């Protein structure tokens, strides 16, 4: 029962730098080593970099030497992963797994990297953050296809992603589905959130998206109807 | 304090990353009155510990 | 036969452990040939088997 706790998915311009943070429980990191990889989407793992707690030892990848860069505090059972002067294609998930090569070994190979962490997103795009907006989708006749009609709302132009939406604070949870959102060619993400209400109630019972945007703090509620 | 001296019992949680290190002392009253006076209790007794 | 060892329990709340705010003192004793063990606790005894 060994937990790994990965900093928040941040996000940052290229040329900028981040941090991944990882977090240990129940085996004390210290007798345990450490390394990370990244994982670019869909695009298979990377191994990274490789620190050795109460060893400090460290073995980075020819490719980032000097870009990255481990760090350790021995004091709050926490690994940390620096990250300078950013590129725009090294965005990916990043994770943090333990590792056998401690005290005598020093090298890494023999150990099998056990217990990954959960993960965190990075992101590197010259994309600044955006305001989604907000505009209401319904039937241009009603439907009457096979059953009820569907009605839902459209965010376009926004980043970072992702934004969650709401049906009526949550009111709406049955039929609800949210379709994962599009890279534009312009560098700003769009998603939908359609739902599946009786076409007996088109007029009874409306519906509101309630789009709130934490990156962009623009919480943007519309109403659906034909 | 008064006239009692409740068995003092505290912690102290080592957050920082380096090394603490902690000097403490024991009393040895030279009488018993002077003892039972500046301790209540005339047995005293520390405890340390990690 | 040879040396003597005695220790007193010393109660009190400290860093708690596995879910215990107590300890256990561990102590060996070598017995040489011929001589003999001889153990006289009043208690807070942790004998060996
Ligand atoms: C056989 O196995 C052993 C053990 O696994 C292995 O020994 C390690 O060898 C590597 C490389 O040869 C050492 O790593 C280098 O360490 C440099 C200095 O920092 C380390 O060493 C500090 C002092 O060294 C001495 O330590 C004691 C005396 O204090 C002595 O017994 C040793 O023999 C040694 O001479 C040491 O204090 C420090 O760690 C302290 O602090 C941490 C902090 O949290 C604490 O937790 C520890 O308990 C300890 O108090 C640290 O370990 C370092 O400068 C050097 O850096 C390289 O990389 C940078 C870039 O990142 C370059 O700029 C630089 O030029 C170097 O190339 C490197 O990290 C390591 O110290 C030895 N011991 C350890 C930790 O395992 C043998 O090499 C193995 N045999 C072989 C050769 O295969
Ligand atoms: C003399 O002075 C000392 C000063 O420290 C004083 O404190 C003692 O300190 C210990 C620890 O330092 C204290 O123990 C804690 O007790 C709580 C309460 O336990 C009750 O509640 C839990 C649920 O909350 C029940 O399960 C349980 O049955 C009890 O009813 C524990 O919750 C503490 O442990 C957990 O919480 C901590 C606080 O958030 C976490 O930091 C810690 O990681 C623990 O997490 C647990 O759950 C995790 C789940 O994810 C798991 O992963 C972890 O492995 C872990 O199991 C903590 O044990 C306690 O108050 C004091 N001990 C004594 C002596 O009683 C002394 O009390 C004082 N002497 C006296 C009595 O006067």
């Amino acid at each position: 029962q060994v937990q790994l706790v990965q900093s928040g998915a941040e996000v940052k311009k290229p040329g900028a730098s981040v941090t991944v943070s990882c977090q240990v429980s129940g085996y004390t990191l210290t007798s345990y080593g450490l390394s990370w990889v990244r994982q670019a989407p869909g695009q298979g793992l990377e191994w990274v970099g490789w620190i050795n707690t109460y060893d400090g030892q460290t073995k980075y990848v020819k490719k980032f030497q000097g870009r990255v860069t481990m760090t350790t505090h021995t004091g709050t059972n926490t690994a940390y992963m620096e990250m300078k002067s950013l590129r725009s294609d090294d965005t990916a998930v990043y994770y943090c797994a333990r590792v056998e090569g401690v005290r005598g070994v020093m090298g890494f190979h023999y150990y099998p990297m056990d217990v990954w962490g959960q993960g965190t997103m990075v992101t590197v795009s010259s994309a600044s953050t955006k305001g989604p907006s907000v505009f209401p989708l319904a039937p241009s006749s009603k439907s009457t296809s096979g059953g009820t009609a569907a009605l839902g709302c459209l965010v376009k132009d926004y980043f970072p992603e992702p934004v969650t939406v709401s049906w009526n604070s949550g009111a709406l949870t049955s039929g609800v589905h949210t379709f994962p959102a599009v890279l534009q060619s312009s560098g700003l993400y769009s998603l939908s959130s359609v739902v599946t209400v009786p076409s007996s109630s088109l007029g009874t019972q409306t519906y509101i998206c309630n789009v709130n945007h934490k990156p962009s703090n623009t919480k943007v509620d519309k109403k659906v109807e034909p | 304090s008064g006239s009692t001296y409740p068995v003092l019992n505290v912690t102290m949680p080592n957050n920082d990353n380096f090394d603490k290190l902690y000097i403490w002392g024991v009393h040895h009253p030279s009488t018993n009155q002077e003892q039972t006076s500046l301790y209540v209790q005339a047995s005293g007794r520390v405890t340390v510990s990690t | 036969r040879r040396s003597q060892q005695t220790i007193i329990p010393n109660i009190g709340s400290r860093p708690w452990v596995r879910g215990l705010s107590s300890r256990i003192s561990i102590y060996w004793t070598i017995v040489k040939p011929g001589d003999v063990l001889v153990i006289n606790s009043n208690g807070n005894l942790i004998a060996p088997r």
